[PDB]
C-alpha cells in the first residue's frame, strides 16, 4: 500500500509524511464554503490487491493558521461528513487494485463573520491530515501523514455595518415633546462610517422634516432630528468615525419644529432616510 | 438590520452584470429594498441598473442585487470611474400607530461602485505605493498617478493623524496638513476587498 501526490511526491510502503500544496478560491465571502478537495490531490494503491485487502480511514485532521481561527467547518470523507478540526478516526473505506484510487477527502471551509481580509497566508501550512491504513492480512498499521500548505491567499471581503434599529417610533410627545431615537451600528469588522439624512424638507436651513401624513394634518409643525443638541441637517455627513463590533448609539433625538407660523391641531408624521457611507 | 455583503463593487468593464449580497437581520420585519446607483456627482443618471429595481425581504432572509451596465462604454476607458450605489430599506406602515404622531426612519447602505476598464497595465495591488506626496506647513497634497481611485486612510504626518482621503486616478488631493508635522508620512489604503493594505512611508514627489 502506497500513495502519491499528484503534484509528484510519494510515501511508500510502511508509511511517512508528504506535502501537498493547494491553490485555493482567491476570494470567498462569509457565510461561504472554501473547498479544499484532496481527492484531486492524494491517491492511494494496493499493493497485493488478489490476495490482500486494504483498509484506509482518516485517523484525524487539524487545522493550522488562518484555517483554524477564521473558519469553521466540515470534512466529507467517502460520502460522509465530520467535524473539523477532526474529533473521532472516521469510518474505514477499502483499496482493492494496484490502479491509483483517490483518496475521498474534502475541506469544507466558512469563514466567520470576524475573518478579516486575507484569512489564510499564500505558502501557509493549512492542515495536516492522517491517513491510516492497516488490512485483512496482518498486523500493519501504517501512518501516512499529508501537510497541506495553501499557494496562495484567501481574502475574505469585509462585509457591511448592521444598523439596530427597534422600530417606527412613535414621536408621540405631544407637540412640544421630544424622545430620544433608539439607533445603533456595529460591524463585524472595524471601519470608518459617516452618515446623513434625506428627505423633504420646510425651512431655508434645510434640517426641518416635512410633516406627511394625513389625518388632519396638525399643520404649522415638523420633525427635526438632533444628535446629543447638535442639529442634522439633511445631507450633511455625520462622520462616527471607527465603528467595531461594540454598538454605537448615533445619540438621535426627534424633535418638533416650527416651519410656518401658526401650529394647529392633528397629527405629524414623518418619514426619513439615513444613509450610512462607506469608506 | 438590512445589511450588504460588501462595502464596495468593483464593476470590470465588459461584464455583463456583477451581483452583491443583501440580508434581512430582523427576524421578523419585512423590508422593501429598493436600489440605484447615483454617478459621481450625485445624481441618478441611468449608467448602472440594479435589479430587482424593488423586492421584499421578510423575516430572516437573503437574496441577490444584479448590477447591470447600462453605459454602453461611453465612460473613459483608461481609468475608473467613480459611482455610488444605494440599497434602501424600506419599512412598512403600521396600521396601529395611523392616528399617531410617528417618525419612521428608512436605513439606507451607500457604497463606492468603480468601472475598471479592464485593460490597464498596472495591476491594483501595485498602486498604493505609486502614491506620492507634497507636504508645506498646512497644505499636504495627496497625489495619485495610477488609473485607481485611492482610498488613503490611517494618514500620518508621522506622529499627528489626519482625515482620511480619496485620491482620484491620474489626479490629486490635497489634506490638510496639520504643521504638528514630521515628514514621515505614513499611510494604509483599502483595496477591492475593503482590507487595509499594509502601512507604507510617504515618500513625497
Ligand atoms: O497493499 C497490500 C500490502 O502491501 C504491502 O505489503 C504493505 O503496504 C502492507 O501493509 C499492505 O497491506
Amino acid at each position: 500500500f502506497a500513495c502519491k501526490t499528484a503534484n509528484g511526491t510519494a510515501i511508500p510502503i510502511g508509511g511517512g509524511s508528504a506535502n501537498v500544496y493547494v491553490n485555493l478560491a482567491p476570494v470567498v465571502n462569509v457565510g461561504q464554503n472554501l473547498v479544499v478537495d484532496l481527492s484531486t490531490q492524494i491517491f492511494c494503491h494496493n499493493d497485493y490487491p488478489e490476495t490482500i485487502t486494504d483498509y484506509v480511514t482518516l485517523q484525524r485532521g487539524s487545522a493550522y493558521g488562518g484555517v483554524l481561527s477564521n473558519f469553521s467547518g466540515t470534512v466529507k470523507y467517502s460520502g460522509s461528513s465530520y467535524p473539523f478540526p477532526t474529533t473521532s478516526e472516521t469510518p474505514r473505506v477499502v483499496y482493492n487494485s494496484r490502479t491509483d484510487k483517490p483518496w475521498p477527502v474534502a475541506l469544507y471551509l466558512t469563514p466567520v463573520s470576524s475573518a478579516g481580509g486575507v484569512a489564510i497566508k499564500a505558502g501557509s501550512l493549512i492542515a495536516v491530515l492522517i491517513l491510516r491504513q492497516t488490512n485483512n492480512y496482518n498486523s500493519d498499521d501504517f501512518q501516512f501523514v499529508w501537510n497541506i500548505y495553501a499557494n496562495n491567499d484567501v481574502v475574505v471581503p469585509t462585509g457591511g455595518c448592521d444598523v439596530s434599529a427597534r422600530d417606527v417610533t412613535v414621536t408621540l410627545p405631544d407637540y412640544p415633546g421630544s424622545v430620544p431615537i433608539p439607533l445603533t451600528v456595529y460591524c463585524a469588522k472595524s471601519q470608518n462610517l459617516g452618515y446623513y439624512l434625506s428627505g423633504t424638507t420646510a425651512d431655508a436651513g434645510n434640517s426641518i422634516f416635512t410633516n406627511t401624513a394625513s389625518f388632519s394634518p396638525a399643520q404649522g409643525v415638523g420633525v427635526q432630528l438632533t444628535r446629543n443638541g447638535t442639529i442634522i441637517p439633511a445631507n450633511n455627513t455625520v462622520s462616527l468615525g471607527a465603528v467595531g463590533t461594540s454598538a454605537v448609539s448615533l445619540g438621535l433625538t426627534a424633535n418638533y419644529a416650527r416651519t410656518g407660523g401658526q401650529v394647529t391641531a392633528g397629527n405629524v408624521q414623518s418619514i426619513i432616510g439615513v444613509t450610512f457611507v462607506y469608506q | 438590520g438590512v445589511a450588504l455583503g460588501a462595502t464596495r463593487v468593483i464593476y470590470p468593464a465588459g461584464q455583463k452584470q456583477v451581483q452583491l449580497a443583501v440580508t434581512n437581520n430582523d427576524e421578523n420585519s419585512t423590508y422593501l429594498i429598493q436600489s440605484w446607483v447615483e454617478n459621481a456627482d450625485g445624481v441618478k443618471d441611468g449608467r448602472f441598473i440594479v435589479t430587482p429595481p424593488l423586492f421584499a425581504m421578510k423575516g430572516k432572509k437573503e437574496n441577490t442585487l444584479r448590477i447591470l451596465d447600462a453605459t454602453n462604454n461611453q465612460l473613459p476607458q483608461d481609468r475608473e470611474s467613480l459611482f455610488w450605489m444605494n440599497v434602501k430599506a424600506i419599512p412598512s406602515m403600521d396600521k396601529s400607530k395611523l392616528t399617531e404622531n410617528t417618525l419612521q426612519l428608512a436605513i439606507i447602505s451607500r457604497i463606492k461602485l468603480y468601472y475598471r476598464p479592464a485593460k490597464l497595465a498596472l495591476p491594483p495591488d501595485q498602486a498604493a505605493e505609486k502614491l506620492r506626496f507634497r507636504r508645506s506647513a498646512n497644505s499636504l497634497t495627496l497625489i495619485n498617478p495610477t488609473p485607481y481611485y485611492l482610498t488613503v486612510t490611517e494618514l500620518n504626518a508621522g506622529t499627528r493623524v489626519l482625515e482620511n482621503a480619496l485620491v482620484p486616478p491620474m489626479g490629486e488631493s490635497t489634506v490638510k496638513l496639520p504643521s504638528d508635522a514630521g515628514s514621515n508620512i505614513t499611510y494604509r489604503t483599502i483595496n477591492d476587498y475593503g482590507a487595509l493594505t499594509p502601512k507604507m512611508t510617504g515618500v513625497m514627489e
